This record gives structure tokens, C-alpha cells and sequence, in this order.
RNA sequence: UAAAGUUGCUGCAGUUAAAAAGCUCGUAGUUGGAUCU
RNA sequence: AGAUACCGUCGUAGUUCCGACCAUAAACGAUGCCGACCGGCGAUGCGGCGGCGUUAUUCCCAUGACCCGCCGGGCAGCUUCCGGGAAACCAAAGUCUUUGGGUUCCGGGGGGAGUAUGGUUGCAAAGCUGAAACUUAAAGGAAUUGACGGAAGGGCACCACC
């Protein structure tokens, strides 16, 4: 019986998403900043939006959100994504190709590749799942 | 490419083809992709082309290159294997992504927060984007799309035939689009290999990043 | 109006199809019509299994099995639940419940 | 069994147009079917087209060019005269500006406009716009 | 379908005037048995001698008694 | 276009598919005007020139528009030839 | 005062399309009817061609909509039809109002027989369907005036077209569906392939991207 | 689709048709010169008999008719001409 | 009323006039 | 008489609104592949 | 309540076969037949063709059983903004005001009525053909929203229960 209303949701949302700096992780201070940066006629509808101010900033710290959205957010990812490894993964000493494909390069004349290791086929010819 | 020697596929891009299994189709072929097949294999799998591999992407490039706005291009992926890529895509050539789910309403309603007017629209997977090409077909919205072997060629204007399931191909192909288009902007040359790498437009499973930290 | 492209039978490809008597009512359907089920039973009950299995003179004697087949009519089905009513989208899907 | 190798004809040609292909195949040929074609080449509603020889009776693939709207044949060939021939052009063409119903007359195959210079009529073949 | 043939106008005419008889007005006006049984014997007026006034009383959903002759 | 006297009448000149060369419709919202960067030949980079292809909704709906823009690019020297 | 929430919408403010005609020839939509306010809204006639009352059967009462459908067009040239359904009449007026607004297109008119003066009637028999009502238009010696029934009379008279014979079939009392055929004729004008328009396209500059670095830099 | 080269098929697409759904019709049997070890001359054999032909120079069976192609008996040497 | 029992009383009445009608 | 493309040759319909004979065969009737300067 | 029914125990004709009649069914795909064109896909039946590989006839080919394709007819299915349609839906019910491939049957608001009457067929029952007077503003099709159901499935409540 403590689920949250949708005003509560969406105005912690917008504090979220526009007052990140100003706000912290203890309840008793996201309650008066939240009543400092907005017009809340009540004191328990304050209560109950900082409460959910609070468990957005547990929520984000472990990971981005769905429903926030901040630029912020989305320069911290971006540098979290800025990772190149040592070596590339595509290229390395020795690739398996089929004789199918080794003819469609030989066509494409980069047939002569010596990275290209020839592998056999498959022996059979049983790829199609059982019907029934 | 138009037989440019300038143009012509590498064996450092085969080779990259060959590793990312880009040539690696499915085992179910639509009507529409024959042309862009060279034979099936032993097993079922269809061999993708990778001369017309090559050839789509650079029409895909000329396409994208000749709107002189780069954010009136934009790059869609809802599938997790693309948007990455598609995050790199646009960040390296100045267009506007889509990464994630593509809310209904956005070409077409004037009203909603995320509405674009787009010039040119290029997506992961036709199958798994279908959203936002539908609605391509709203507003006069040219389409790219990088289309496997069983892909439907619905309201794709300039279909890429390359593997599109492994997240190796998607973000190869999106780095080669990338690529591509700047090269023929003018930023970033022909003649010394690219700064960047594929790698960092592919996705990690989220055990990758924690097998990484 | 037509409910069902295959009225609900699978008489194609001939004229008639001949026909079986209910299990529980022993009404004549066609036995292409009739809703057919292939009960595979333990003999005894799952409370009457450990008894009898006690009491065996054997060890491992394994109980047989009882092999049904039941040919309902479609009121029949239909009461005892065995299919049920389906929205006119979900009607044209074939595959069996997953059970 | 097949009667009006001309009708088969034009339908395949309005089939292909329909469906916006650049070429079909129309068989069997006849001298009506490639005096007809002819007719819609000077036109220029079809462009050119190729017979195919096999040793029974002809084949014909037919280039299309997408200004062909509606190729139709008359069944039967009703015989017409100059006076009908107004009537013909008010039920059958789209507009007294484009639109040609073939007749065949002791001239050969040709047009309304082409009968009317040559005070001919005929017996209708079909039309095409 | 209907026959297209340029010797059809015998068989074209005789199902039209067969297929005329199915139309109630044609049949109404070309039998007899309507203008026979017709109380004016197919005459816009006729003149008549009173027999008695009555009172026919209106379909359901009106009221009234409209006030008529038997003539 | 053209009355008696010759001058045009018309209150505009439709565009035609480059595939089909049917008239595309002035509310036919699925065709495209896509326009193909043009590329110098020794440097092989845009030159400010373009090949523009219009595209009918119906051809994109038969999933068509793929290959005739392709043949319509092989055509203009875009696309190598096989 | 208009303030464009499209990038159509700011080119014809900012007096970047000079017609609607550059609009029509790419097929763009037209999303707001200011745009065709500024184009046009000098000769526009609206009217009202019916008021209908719809009803949703409740638990409690019917609930009772009306539709408007109304025709508009300068009396040349071009022509919109609209139907909207709101629970006020004059609501339903207004937003049926914008929406014929928002369909207005472009209507091609030809000559009967020789083509002495400006055009009067359709090019060509055309034919426009809805819902089993067909509503054939077909052109007309000049000076027979529109023979039509009422409903497709005002449209053709709102598109300019000064003679033109029609024909009707189906059920043609239900005024919304011969409303939507003859407007669907009207429309399929321009849309029809003459031997005068066998001329090859000569491509141009699409308004979006001729006035890319204006929409940019505005 | 939409642009398929009917005039010149490939020939391979050509030799996938039924025999008479081809541009030109042509038959998918032949002719061949078969002979046996234990003669001294060749005969000709259609690929599809429906007799069982037997050796010129000696009373063995030479091919089986089948439902289609007939049946070469082993140890002959058969070679399409044409 | 069933059609088939209105088919069974009109063929009721034809035989009652058959016997009416020898 | 037109409206009535509600007699439909032009020019209608026949799965469910009225309607394809239970099914084939079959004479008259109607229709009939390419080809000859 | 009544049951001249539903339920139960019996039970005649019939149900079975032979010969002679009857010729009707929601005899249904409620969809005439012949021909052409028009998308895709995966199955399946028969025949034919080609091919890695597995298995049986102890081992070689043939041939069987599989596997992968192709072709031809066939019973169907899925999908599709082919197109059509009032829609339901239909790759035919598409190629239809841009209306004509050939041909047969057949319909013309609802009832009266598939009735009366005549003819014909049958041993009969009945079959085929088949009206009119009169009456009537609607019958009807598809779909939508409600309301209802001695339809199913979910959810809630000490003015429900445990």
C-alpha cells in the first residue's frame, strides 16, 4: 500500500532531471532542497517526493535509468564507452573460411590471402530441425 | 564505387569482412536478397557477396554524404548489438541516433516531445526496426538499412547485404559506414588506416564489462 | 458468416469422411470434426502407487500403462473443458497448449 | 481452351504494365498480336520488342515503357463503320486528346485516326491509352 | 458470364425477353390477370353509387377513423 | 501542358518515378527524391555533385525500391558493373 | 500569429516556398493549415456540405457526436475535403475546416476539344471510389456547366472545373462516401499519365534541402 | 523482379525450367552410343527407352525401361553425342 | 416456424386434398 | 418515358444480401491455336 | 404444473445382402467448366531428374529407408498495401466506369409460395415444370457499440466467505 502516484513519480523525475547537482542521498536533505527549488503546497507531498528523490539517487548510482535522462548521464556513458582494447578482436593471425567462401574471394580476386586457413565443410547435411 | 580504383575494397577490409563473419548470411534467403548471394554452403548457410557488400555500402555513403546537414541524418537501433555503434556512428559523423525503442508518433506526430523531420533514415535491422520504417513511409523518408539474407526489403531504399546478428558485423559495418562517409567528406584520408577501430563501435555483454572490471 | 475457413474440420480433398460415435454422449461426428485425445495413464493412482508398489511380489515390476482414446463432439468438448472459447484472432492458432 | 491470342496478349502486356516490369513475354505470337504492337510502337506506348522463333508458333518480349494505362481487346471484332466510329471513341478512349482504338481494315491494322485519313472502316480490334 | 459472340443475338434476345418476366412491373403490365382483376378495368376514374359509409380504422401506430364509402 | 497558342497551362509538371515512370501523386508520402553523392574520380571525395532518384511509394512498398535504385546507380557509372 | 512547428512550416513562413506547387511536387504533407493560409487563404470558400449525428450506444444513454464534413477550395484550380467528428457542432465545423485545409490538392483541368483559351473541364475520364459509391468524371464541351448530382457539384465548382459531365453508382445517399469518391476523382487528375507528360522529369531542389542552412541557421 | 531479362536467360536458370516453360523448348534426353565389351560394335540408345534393347553382336540386355531414364546395364560404355 | 416442419404441414394438406380430390 | 447500371448489347448480379443445376456425358446452338507477299 | 419430449427398460418397420423403384440432401468450397496473366515462403502426396553423406540387402553398382535441391500436376497452409470487396474476407471472390477471352445454368424488394393449377414421371411417398389474386415498407447482408446469457476465463469485497 506505498506505491507512488504518478505526481510523485513525475516530479521527482523533473527535479532529477533538471537539479542533479543540488541533490544528495539523505532523505532529510533532499527534502529541503526540493522545498527550496519548488512550489510543494504540503508538507507530506514534499516528504513523499523526496523520499522518491532518494531512491532515484540509490537507483542511479548503480546504473542509468529508463526514465532519467540527463545530459550529464549521457557524457558520463559516453566516456564509459570510450574503451578501445589492445588489440582488435576482428583481425588476428589465422581465420577459418570455407571452400565456398574461398571461391567467392579467389572471384574477388583476395583469394590469395594467406591469413585464410582452409577449413572442411560440415560432414552431413543435417541443419533442418525435425518437422513435428 | 563505379570501378574508382580509389574506391576499391581492401584486403585489410576483406580480412575484416572475414573476421567479423560479415559474409555469413541465415539459413533463410527472402525473395529480394538473391542478388546479393554468392551460393549457399553445406550447411544451410547462405554466403553473402561481399563485392555488392561493398558496393551497397559505398551507395549507402554517397547517399548519406549528399545532405549537407549531417543531424537531418538519422541512425535507428533498437536491438542491443547496434546501439553502440549507432551511438559512434553519430558521434563520429555528426548525425542524430536512435538508440533504444523507437517511440510510435515520432515522424509522424507533430505534438510529441521526441517528434523529427529526418532527411535520410538508416537502421540496424529492417526486421527489428520495422517501426520506424513504416513511418519512413509517412513523411518521404529515404531509407539504409543493413539487411541479412531473410531480411524484408520493405520501404529499404539502399539495402546494405551484409550478417546483421553477430554484434562483431553490426558494429564493422557501422564503423565502415562511418568510415566511408567521412572519406568521402573530406575529414579523414584515404591513404593511412583510420584512428579508430571497429572495436570500439561492437557491443560487450554486460558480463564482458564485469569479466573488464 | 463463415467462422472458420477449415469449418471446423479437415475434410479437404474429399466428400465425406466417415463417422465415429462420442465417448460421453456417443453423438455421431465426423472423425475428422470430433476433438480427439490420446490419454497415457498410470493403470493405478499416484496415492494408490506406494501401496501397490509395496505389495508387489516383484521388485520393479513396473506398472503398465492405460492407452485411451477419447473422441469427443463438440458440445461434449466444449463442457468438459477440453478446448474452450477463443477470440476470433487467437481461433486460427494451431499449435497444441504447451501443457 | 485459348481463343483471342490477342486478348491474351494485351492482358499480359496490362498485367506487366500494372505491376510495373519493363519487359514481358507474350506467347503465342500471331500477325494480328505483332500488327497490333506495331501500331502501339508508332505510338509510342511500348517501344520495341523482340520475336522469339520457336519451330511452332512465335514468341514476343516486349519492352515496356510505363506509358501504357489500359491495353484492351473488343470481343467479337464488331465491324465498324466511319459513322460508328465516333460512337467507339466516345466509349472506349479517356479523352478526345490521346487514345487510338485499332481496327482492322482491307488497309491493314491501323488506328481510328489513320482509318478516318484513309476513309476506312473496319472491324475493331481493340484500343490502347 | 454472358455470351460475347457475334452470332449470340438470337440467344441474347430470347434471355432478355425471358428474364423480362421476372421483373414485377414488366409482369404486372403485360399478363392481363392485373387489368382484369383491376376494380377501374385500367381507367383513371370510374363512377360509382354509394352503398354505405364506414369507418376504417388507421394502421397501428396512428389513430384516427378515416371516413370512407363503399361504392 | 500546351494549348492551342503553345503556352503552358498547367498549374504544375508532376515528377515521375526514375523506376516506373508513372506520375508520383502530390499526396503519395511514401515516395522519395534521394540524391547520390557524386565522387572526383582521383581523389574519390564528394565534389558537390549528385545523381537524384525519385521513387514512388508503391515500387518501396513491393520492396522494388532496393533494386531500381541499385540499377538506376549502375546506369549513372555508381555501381561497378557485377 | 503562426509560429511553424515543422521545417515545411518555417521554409513557407519564412517566404522560402513561393508556392504551394514546389510543396506539391515533392509530395511533402502538409501539417499545418496555416501553410495553406498563407498560400492560399485569400480565395479559399468554405462550406458545410452536411452535418450528421452519430451515436455510440452506452450503458446509461447514447452518446451523441456529430461529423462534419465540408468542402473548401478557391474556385480554381484546387479543392479539399474534410470530416471531423466532435461533440460540438461547431467544433466539428472547425476542426472539418482545418482538415479539408490539410487535403487541399492540386487539380489538373484540360480541354474537351480544341484548346482555344484556358482549360475548363478534367483532362480525361477519371474515377474516384469509396466505400461501393464510384463517381466518374468525364470532360465536357465548354459551356454545360457541371451535370452532377449536388454533392460532387460543389466540389468540382470549388476546383475550378467549369464543365464536366459525371456518372454515379452505389450509394451515393451516404454524402460522406460520394463526398470522399468525387474528391478521390478530383485528386486522381494530376495523377494520371497523358502523352503530354511523357517528357522526362528534370529533377530539382527539394524545398528541405534548398533551404537546408536557412532552417539551420534560423 | 520488376526488371528480369526475359530475351536472355542464363543457362543455367534456362536448364531449371521444365523443358517447355523454356524461351525455346528443348528436350532434357539425348542420344548415346552405347557399347559392350562383349561386342564388336556400337548401337545407339535414346537416354529414355521404353524397350529393352539388346546387344547387336550378342543376347544380353543393353538398357531396362524405367519410369524415366532406362536403366544401362553395367560394364557398357555410354557416351552422349551431340 | 422450422422450415422443414412447415414443408412437412404443406405436404400434410397435399395428401388430405389427394384424399379430397380422387 | 427518363430517372432504372432496379432487365444491364453498351452495362448488372449469383461465397455469406435473391441466386451455380448433386454430378458428369452428350446433339443442335455459341466459340474455336500458329502459319501462305 | 402439464411432456403426447429430453432420461431409462423393452421393442415393430427399418438398419444387412440380392433384384426392381425413388432421384432427393446445409448433395456445401453455400463459390459452374475451359484458357491466359498476376507476389513470396515453408511443408505434404505421386512421378521424374541431380547430388555430399548415413543405413539394409554379409562386400561393387542397381535398388530400398533417410538427407539436400530442381521440375511437373495435386490436397492444402502461412504471409503480403497484387488487386478486389459493403465488409467478413478472397492469390481469387484479382486482372471491372481504364467496364468485351469462350460458354452453360441462374437471380430481379419481402410475403402469398415452391403454394394453387395444368402437364409429365412414380406402385406409392413424391420428383420436375410452376402462377395469380391479395398483402406489405421494408425483409435482409457484413461490421460496430451496448445490454443480456441456465458461455468460458480472470479480479474484488466481513453490506461475500473461510
Amino acid at each position: 500500500g506505498r506505491v507512488r502516484t504518478k505526481t510523485v513519480k513525475k516530479a521527482a523525475r523533473v527535479i532529477i532531471e533538471k537539479y542533479y547537482t543540488r541533490l544528495g542521498n539523505d532523505f532529510h536533505t533532499n527534502k529541503r532542497v526540493c522545498e527550496e527549488i519548488a512550489i510543494i503546497p504540503s508538507k507530506k507531498l514534499r516528504n513523499k517526493i523526496a523520499g522518491y528523490v532518494t531512491h532515484l539517487m540509490k537507483r542511479i548510482q548503480r546504473g542509468p535509468v529508463r526514465g532519467i535522462s540527463i545530459k550529464l548521464q549521457e557524457e558520463e556513458r559516453e566516456r564509459r564507452d570510450n574503451y578501445v582494447p589492445e588489440v582488435s578482436a576482428l583481425d588476428q593471425e589465422i581465420i577459418e573460411v570455407d571452400p565456398d567462401t574461398k571461391e567467392m574471394l579467389k572471384l574477388l580476386d583476395f583469394g590469395s590471402l594467406s591469413n585464410l586457413q582452409v577449413t572442411q565443410p560440415t560432414v552431413g547435411m543435417n541443419f533442418k530441425t525435425p518437422r513435428g | 564505387s563505379g570501378a574508382l580504383d580509389v574506391l576499391q575494397m581492401k584486403e585489410e577490409d576483406v580480412l575484416k569482412f572475414l573476421a567479423a563473419g560479415t559474409h555469413l548470411g541465415g539459413t533463410n534467403l527472402d525473395f529480394q536478397m538473391e542478388q546479393y548471394i554468392y551460393k549457399r554452403k553445406s550447411d544451410g548457410i547462405y554466403i553473402i557477396n561481399l563485392k555488392r557488400t561493398w558496393e551497397k555500402l559505398l551507395l549507402a555513403a554517397r547517399a548519406i554524404v549528399a545532405i549537407e546537414n549531417p543531424a537531418d541524418v538519422s541512425v535507428i537501433s533498437s536491438r542491443n548489438t547496434g546501439q553502440r555503434a549507432v551511438l559512434k556512428f553519430a558521434a563520429a559523423t555528426g548525425a542524430t541516433p536512435i538508440a533504444g525503442r523507437f517511440t510510435p508518433g515520432t515522424f509522424t506526430n507533430q505534438i510529441q516531445a521526441a517528434f523529427r523531420e529526418p532527411r535520410l533514415l538508416v537502421v540496424t535491422d529492417p526486421r527489428a526496426d520495422h517501426q520506424p520504417l513504416t513511418e519512413a513511409s509517412y513523411v518521404n523518408l529515404p531509407t539504409i538499412a543493413l539487411c541479412n539474407t531473410d531480411s524484408p526489403l520493405r520501404y529499404v531504399d539502399i539495402a546494405i547485404p551484409c550478417n546483421n546478428k553477430g554484434a562483431h558485423s553490426v558494429g564493422l559495418m557501422w564503423w565502415m559506414l562511418a568510415r566511408e562517409v567521412l572519406r568521402m567528406r573530406g575529414t579523414i584520408s584515404r591513404e593511412h588506416p583510420w584512428e579508430v577501430m571497429p572495436d570500439l563501435y561492437f557491443y560487450r555483454d554486460p558480463e564482458e564489462i564485469e569479466k573488464e572490471e | 458468416t463463415k467462422k472458420r475457413r477449415n469449418n471446423g474440420r479437415a475434410k479437404k480433398g474429399r466428400g465425406h469422411v466417415q463417422p465415429i460415435r462420442c465417448t460421453n454422449c456417443a453423438r455421431c461426428v465426423p472423425k475428422d470434426k470430433a476433438i480427439k485425445k490420446f490419454v497415457i495413464r498410470n493403470i493405478v493412482e499416484a496415492a494408490a502407487v506406494r501401496d501397490i508398489s509395496e505389495a508387489s511380489v516383484f521388485d520393479a515390476y513396473v506398472l503398465p500403462k492405460l492407452y485411451v482414446k477419447l473422441h469427443y463432439c463438440v458440445s461434449c468438448v466444449i463442457h468438459s473443458k477440453v478446448v474452450r472459447n477463443r477470440s476470433r484472432e487467437a481461433r486460427k492458432d494451431r499449435t497444441p497448449p504447451p501443457r | 481452351v485459348r481463343m483471342n491470342v490477342l486478348a491474351d496478349a494485351l492482358k499480359s502486356i496490362n498485367n506487366a504494365e500494372k505491376r510495373g516490369k519493363r519487359q514481358v513475354l507474350i506467347r503465342p505470337c500471331s500477325k494480328v498480336i505483332v500488327r497490333f504492337l506495331t501500331v502501339m510502337m508508332k505510338h509510342g506506348y511500348i517501344g520495341e520488342f523482340e520475336i522469339i522463333d520457336d519451330h511452332r508458333a512465335g514468341k514476343i518480349v516486349v519492352n515496356l515503357t510505363g506509358r501504357l494505362n489500359k491495353c484492351g481487346v473488343i470481343s467479337p471484332r464488331f465491324d465498324v463503320q466511319l459513322k460508328d466510329l465516333e460512337k467507339w471513341q466516345n466509349n472506349l478512349l479517356p479523352s478526345r486528346q490521346f487514345g487510338f482504338i485499332v481496327l482492322t481494315t482491307s488497309a491493314g491494322i491501323m488506328d481510328h485516326e489513320e482509318a478516318r485519313r484513309k476513309h476506312t472502316g473496319g472491324k475493331i480490334l481493340g484500343f490502347f491509352f | 458470364g454472358k455470351c460475347r459472340g457475334l452470332r449470340t443475338a438470337r440467344k441474347l434476345r430470347s434471355h432478355r425477353r425471358d428474364q423480362k418476366w421476372h421483373d414485377k412491373q414488366y409482369k404486372k403490365a403485360h399478363l392481363g390477370t392485373a387489368l382484369k382483376a383491376n376494380p377501374f378495368g385500367g381507367a383513371s376514374h370510374a363512377k360509382g353509387i354509394v352503398l354505405e359509409k364506414v369507418g376504417v380504422e388507421a394502421k397501428q401506430p396512428n389513430s384516427a377513423i378515416r371516413k370512407c364509402v363503399r361504392v | 501542358m500546351q494549348n492551342d497558342a503553345g503556352e503552358f497551362v498547367d498549374l504544375y509538371v508532376p515528377r515521375k518515378c526514375s523506376a516506373s515512370n508513372r506520375i508520383i501523386g502530390a499526396k503519395d508520402h511514401a515516395s522519395i527524391q534521394m540524391n547520390v553523392a557524386e565522387v572526383d574520380k582521383v581523389t574519390g571525395r564528394f565534389n558537390g555533385q549528385f545523381k537524384t532518384y525519385a521513387i514512388c511509394g508503391a515500387i518501396r512498398r513491393m520492396g522494388e525500391s532496393d533494386d531500381s535504385i541499385l540499377r538506376l546507380a549502375k546506369a549513372d557509372g555508381i555501381v561497378s558493373k557485377n | 500569429e503562426w509560429m511553424p512547428v515543422t521545417k515545411l512550416g518555417r521554409l513557407v513562413k519564412d517566404m522560402k516556398i513561393k508556392s504551394l506547387e514546389e510543396i506539391y511536387l515533392f509530395s511533402l504533407p502538409i501539417k499545418e493549415s496555416e501553410i495553406i493560409d498563407f498560400f492560399l487563404g485569400a480565395s479559399l470558400k468554405d462550406e458545410v456540405l452536411k452535418i450528421m449525428p452519430v451515436q455510440k450506444q452506452t450503458r446509461a444513454g447514447q452518446r451523441t457526436r456529430f461529423k462534419a464534413f465540408v468542402a473548401i477550395g478557391d474556385y480554381n484550380g484546387h479543392v479539399g475535403l474534410g470530416v471531423k467528428c466532435s461533440k460540438e457542432v461547431a467544433t466539428a465545423i472547425r476542426g472539418a475546416i482545418i482538415l479539408a485545409k490539410l487535403s487541399i490538392v492540386p487539380v489538373r483541368r484540360g480541354y474537351w476539344g480544341n484548346k482555344i483559351g484556358k482549360p475548363h473541364t478534367v483532362p480525361c475520364k477519371v474515377t474516384g471510389r469509396c466505400g461501393s459509391v464510384l463517381v466518374r468524371l468525364i470532360p465536357a464541351p465548354r459551356g454545360t456547366g457541371i451535370v452532377s448530382a449536388p454533392v460532387p457539384k460543389k466540389l468540382l465548382m470549388m476546383a475550378g472545373i467549369d464543365d464536366c459531365y459525371t456518372s454515379a453508382r452505389g450509394c451515393t445517399a451516404t454524402l460522406g462516401n460520394f463526398a470522399k469518391a468525387t474528391f478521390d476523382a478530383i485528386s486522381k487528375t494530376y495523377s494520371y499519365l497523358t502523352p503530354d507528360l511523357w517528357k522526362e522529369t528534370v529533377f530539382t531542389k527539394s524545398p528541405y534541402q534548398e533551404f537546408t542552412d536557412h532552417l539551420v541557421k534560423t | 523482379p520488376l526488371a528480369k531479362d526475359l530475351l536472355h536467360p542464363s543457362p543455367e536458370e534456362e536448364k531449371r525450367k521444365h523443358k517447355k516453360k523454356r524461351l525455346v523448348q528443348s528436350p532434357n534426353s539425348y542420344f548415346m552410343d552405347v557399347k559392350c565389351p562383349g561386342c564388336y560394335k556400337i548401337t545407339t540408345v535414346f537416354s529414355h527407352a521404353q524397350t529393352v534393347v539388346l546387344c547387336v553382336g550378342c543376347s544380353t540386355v543393353l538398357c531396362q525401361p524405367t519410369g524415366g531414364k532406362a536403366r544401362l546395364t553395367e560394364g557398357c560404355s555410354f557416351r552422349r553425342k551431340q | 416456424m422450422r422450415a422443414k416442419w412447415r414443408k412437412k404441414r404443406m405436404r400434410r394438406l397435399k395428401r388430405k386434398r389427394r384424399k379430397m380430390r380422387q
